[PDB]
RNA sequence: AUUCAAUUGUCAGAGGUGAAAUUCUUGGAUUUAUUGAAGACUAACUACUGCGAAAGCAUUUGCCAAGGACGUUUUCAUUAAUCAAGAACGAAAGUUAGGGGAUCGAAGAUGAUCAGAUACCGUCGUAGUCUUAACCAUAAACUAUGCCGACUAGGGAUCGGGUGGUGUUUUUUUAAUGACCCACUCGGCACCUUACGAGAAAUCAAAGUCUUUGGGUUCUGGGGGGAGUAUGGUCGCAAGG
RNA sequence: CCGUAGGUGAACCUGCGGAAGGAUCAUUA
């Protein structure tokens, strides 16, 4: 949380000037195929771009806040990339089916389909559907799934 | 002759419960906690706490007129320690003393045949 | 014991299960002695459904040198064997108030002493403890006549 | 121990050890001559034997393969070779 | 020794001293093989013709009160196997455990076992090829070895 | 207006029973004034009172704290401290209760609190007014709370296999503070 | 037993603690009593021990095949011993796809605190822990001691088998056995004394039979790092070997 | 300490399974 205070401000500054912790330095700047990469590295390399000056263990790092911000929720985001990056070593597919993710992951569909209206049918996810498949369905429908956390791109 | 009661010791390392009734758990008599009687957080569980607790469980069957009583004694069980911890005898001395009739003293400590895993790890738990 | 039945102020009470004391379990298992449980699921005479434990040992006889009497697994598999087969037809030859009779004089495991003789010398041998795990429909005059 | 006859055993202490380690090894069985009283007829019958060996005309189990030596039945009378 | 396991142990047949026959046998050479072959002609194999033979009518040796093993007399009426004994309880051993472990998929044991018995059936099947008492083109194979079973 | 309590007699320390207990009974009798009976067949000691006797009814669960505490292996001279002081109390643990240990670990834990010559149990007998007796799998430690607290502190130090000198040192540091106060 | 649910009673706490603090309690918490459901687990009996090639293996009963040891006046007659290549198994954690997910619980979310005796502490807790199908092939996988064979010490034991007793007990009327005792006997797990002998010594019935140096055979090491690194090959989805 | 996994870290902690390369006193048969 600390390049966070300084990632969704209103009116965001010229520059940014400040001393952290070498080993975050190397988080925000993280190759994706690294075992230092993590998601705070695609929230700085998708919206504020930044390199490394001024080595001090501790470092300085230069962060800008790109003012053209890409329409990108933060929450949804944030959401899957944290439950993707926790299971780090893990895939995708029966890592979302855990035990209470697989709770809070429809009942955030249930929030996302209540607007949408979509009727629930009683085949909902324990052999072909919602709950358990087609979540199996739409990341085969990506870039996901059987690429793991380090090799997945933005 | 006389009525008989049905008491409870229940001795953690944290407090004790001196918790009485009648035959077949009724409805509870008299009920007293380690922090009720001493405000000091650190002698929740003291001695002194237990004999001044089991003092008032005891002026209590005085008052409804139990004399005789029953007690078993237990330790919290499971996968944590088995006999009693000194609060509770401490809590007997104070029943022995009270002048109340006992009438059975034994140990319904609930006993795993087989446990499941303690909240320690690997490692250890105290300290 | 189960309480049933209200006659004015006084309460007709049934048999709920027998028990020893923790303490008697933990004086009573030797460091240097072979522990037989055995087990039965049973249906009564008069419709009730039980569980039986009964315990048996092994002893040291007048004669012994060995500092540990162990036994082998097929002699403890021949007395549970023989325990099965005196606690079923001992239940099943009987209902509940004899049970209880039996209970009290130490019958059973007199039964069991002097025919488990031929297989090994067995000590301190007795019932542990009573479950009832079915009820049946509910009677009156057969309380009453237990209370009689 | 430093001086004793190996080729002289006292034969007490001889057929004492195991029936592979005496000086020339030799077994320890026998051979019963077996009388059951009902039909009274030889029968010579091995000490360990180890099948259920009947008499040749009644149907009597002269003896019963239990471990080392096999049991005898009980009634009946036995001589040595 | 004690190949394919750990153990040391010694426990076997002695044999007696005299390599005449016991003076307390009183029965002829001619009545002992007319008793070998009609103990043959119910197909047992010969270990059990000696152990009936040593049980109910007391023969110390097949070899000491005839001239002959006993399968020389047992061929010399020929009626020899065409596979020796102990190969082909092997086989039946082999065959028994491989219905276990195809009844039972998740025995490692039994796997292991099976491994282990293969490699005698493999050993003596090497034996009894190099004396040609067996065929020089006979291949071990399993369902082979059920066919010959069953 | 009589009371007996039942208690069992172990096996392993009978026959020190038998040989001190003409030490054990007459200052109780004496002095507390009681009656003990014996059942030597069914390892049962009845300790009665009787209004013939004095009235003292906390004595005789003082009485029974002491065939208690000689049931878990405890001598004579701290049955003469559990008659002059009343804040001196008894208890059990197990070693399995810290750590999962097992066989020479768990030998290795007896030894550990056991040491060379039993040294490590009398530094923490004598600089702690507490009392060691050691079982197979039970620890035994009588005293008051500040006492065997402290007690509590080195023995779960130790049996979670720190090394007796960090033991050493805690303990002459809370003895320090013991003593100071 | 634990957790959760239902019913029951009663009143200011329960929780955790070097200490406090968070958590949830008038909809009555912890606790008491009557039941139910879930998944793991097989304590005490448990060592002076057992089995398996090893990892490992503790409820009862039935079935399925397997194995050691012993007995054998059975059977074959060198069919043997060790092992590059190759193959089977391989604790925990890890990986795919399922079922389950009670307890525990790396990640994370949370509180803290107050001192340099100090953060171990708490509460939710995802993965996992459990099982099925397939992978993975590493450990302080340790007896830190290759496998087979012979000799060089005994004795207190014990486990499995066998032999013998005008031995004991168990009675019914004497046996039969079963259990116990004695004298052995093989074959295992171990112990205690030595020293003939070894070693640098600790110590060792093998670490002896080795300068008086040869029973057969498989692997490894050549001062310490650089470094299990670079690179090449090989297997694996990857972590990695 | 070893093996595996994870958060990291200026160091280092934690989860699961192993080893002692770590110190048996007293008591009794
Ligand atoms: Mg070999
Ligand atoms: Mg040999
Ligand atoms: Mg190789
Ligand atoms: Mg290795
Ligand atoms: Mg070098
Ligand atoms: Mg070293
Ligand atoms: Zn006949």
């Amino acid at each position: 949380p600390l390049v966070f205070k300084l990632i969704n401000q209103p009116r965001p500054p010229r520059v940014s000037i400040l001393m952290f912790q070498r080993e975050f330095a190397l988080r925000l700047l993280a190759r994706p195929g690294d075992s230092l990469y993590c998601r705070l590295s695609a929230n700085v390399q998708m919206w504020a771009n930044v390199t490394h000056i001024m080595k001090v263990e501790s470092s300085v790092v230069r962060l800008e806040i790109k003012n053209p911000r890409p329409q990108v929720d933060y929450n949804e985001w944030d959401g899957l990339l944290r439950i993707v990056f926790v299971r780090k070593n893990r895939t995708i597919s029966a890592g979302f089916k855990s035990t209470t993710v697989m709770d809070i992951l429809e009942k955030n569909y249930k929030t996302f389909l209540a607007m949408n209206n979509e009727m629930v049918d009683d085949t909902k996810g324990s052999m072909h559907d919602v709950v358990k498949e087609k979540i199996d369905t739409v990341l085969k429908e990506t870039d996901l799934g059987d690429k793991r956390a380090g090799k997945c791109d933005q | 002759s006389q009525v008989f009661g049905v008491a409870r010791i229940y001795a953690s390392f944290n407090d004790t419960f001196v918790h009485v009734t009648d035959l077949s758990g009724k409805e509870t008599i008299a009920r007293v906690t380690g922090g009720m009687k001493v405000k000091a957080d650190r002698d929740e569980s003291s001695p002194y706490a237990a004999m001044l607790a089991a003092q008032d469980v005891a002026a209590k069957c005085k008052e409804v007129g139990i004399t005789a009583v029953h007690v078993k004694i237990r330790a919290t069980g499971g996968t944590r320690t088995k006999t009693p911890g000194p609060g509770g005898q401490a809590a007997l001395r104070a029943l022995a003393r009270s002048g109340l009739r006992i009438g059975r003293i034994e140990d319904v400590t609930p006993v795993p045949s087989d446990s499941t895993r303690k909240k320690g790890g690997r490692r250890g738990r105290r300290l | 014991l189960r309480v049933d039945e209200v006659q004015g102020k006084n309460l007709l009470t049934n048999f709920h299960g027998m028990d020893f004391t923790t303490d008697k379990l933990r004086s009573m298992v030797r460091k240097w002695q072979t522990l037989i449980e055995a087990n039965v699921t049973v249906k009564t005479s008069d419709d009730y459904v039980l569980r039986i434990f009964a315990i048996a040992f092994t002893r040291k006889q007048a004669n012994q040198v060995k500092r540990h009497s162990y036994a082998q697994s097929s002699h403890i598999r021949a007395i549970r064997k023989v325990i099965s087969e005196i606690l079923t037809k001992e239940v099943q030859g009987s209902t509940l108030a004899q049970l209880t009779s039996k209970l009290i004089p130490e019958v059973i495991n007199k039964e069991i002493e002097n025919a488990t003789k031929d297989i090994f010398p067995l000590q301190n041998i007795h019932v542990r403890k009573v479950k009832l795990l079915k009820q049946p429909k509910f009677d009156v005059g057969a309380l009453m006549a237990l209370h009689g | 121990v430093l001086v004793q006859d190996l080729l002289h055993p006292t034969a007490a202490s001889e057929a004492r050890k195991h029936k592979l380690k005496t000086l020339v090894q030799g077994p320890r069985s026998y051979f019963l001559d077996v009388k059951c009283p009902g039909c009274l007829n030889i029968t010579t019958v091995f000490s360990h034997a180890q099948t259920a060996v009947t008499c040749e005309s009644c149907s009597t189990i002269l003896c019963t393969p239990t471990g080392g030596k096999a049991k005898l039945s009980e009634g009946t009378s036995f001589r040595r070779k | 020794g004690r190949m394919h396991s750990a153990g040391k142990g010694i426990s076997s047949s002695a044999i007696p001293y005299s390599r005449n026959a016991p003076a307390w046998f009183k029965l002829s050479s001619e009545s002992v093989i007319e008793q070998i072959v009609k103990y043959a002609r119910k197909g047992l194999t010969p270990s059990q013709i000696g152990v009936l033979l040593r049980d109910a009518h007391g023969v110390t040796q097949a070899r000491v009160i005839t001239g002959n093993k006993i399968m020389r007399i047992l061929k010399s009426n020929g009626l020899a196997p065409e596979i020796p004994e102990d190969l082909y309880y092997l086989i039946k051993k082999a065959v028994s455990v491989r219905k276990h472990l195809e009844r039972n998929r998740k025995d490692k044991d039994a796997k292991f076992r099976l491994i282990l018995i293969e490699s005698r059936i493999h050993r003596l099947a090497r034996y009894y090829r190099t004396v040609a008492v067996l065929p020089p083109n006979w291949k071990y194979e399993s369902a082979t070895a059920s066919a010959l079973v069953n | 207006k009589f009371e007996s309590r039942k208690i069992m007699v172990p096996p392993h320390r009978m026959t020190p029973l038998r040989n001190s207990w003409t030490k054990i009974y007459p200052p109780l009798v004496e002095h507390l004034k009681l009656q003990v009976r014996m059942n030597l067949k069914t390892k049962s000691v009845e300790l009665r009172t009787n209004p013939k006797f004095t009235t003292d009814p906390g004595a005789l669960q003082k009485g029974a704290d002491f065939i208690k505490a000689f049931t878990l292996g405890f001598d004579l001279d701290d049955s003469i401290a559990l008659l002059r002081l009343d804040d001196l109390y008894i208890e059990t643990f197990e070693v399995k209760d810290v750590k999962t240990l097992t066989g020479d670990h768990l030998s290795r834990a007896i030894g550990r609190i056991a040491g060379k010559d039993g040294k490590t149990k009398f530094a923490i007998e004598n600089a702690t007014r507490t009392r060691i007796v050691l079982a197979d799998s039970k620890i035994h430690i009588l005293g008051g709370f500040t006492h065997i607290r402290m007690a509590r502190e080195s023995v779960v130090s130790l049996i979670l296999g720190s090394p007796p000198g960090k033991v050493y040192g805690n303990l002459r540091t809370v003895a320090s503070r013991l003593k100071e106060r």
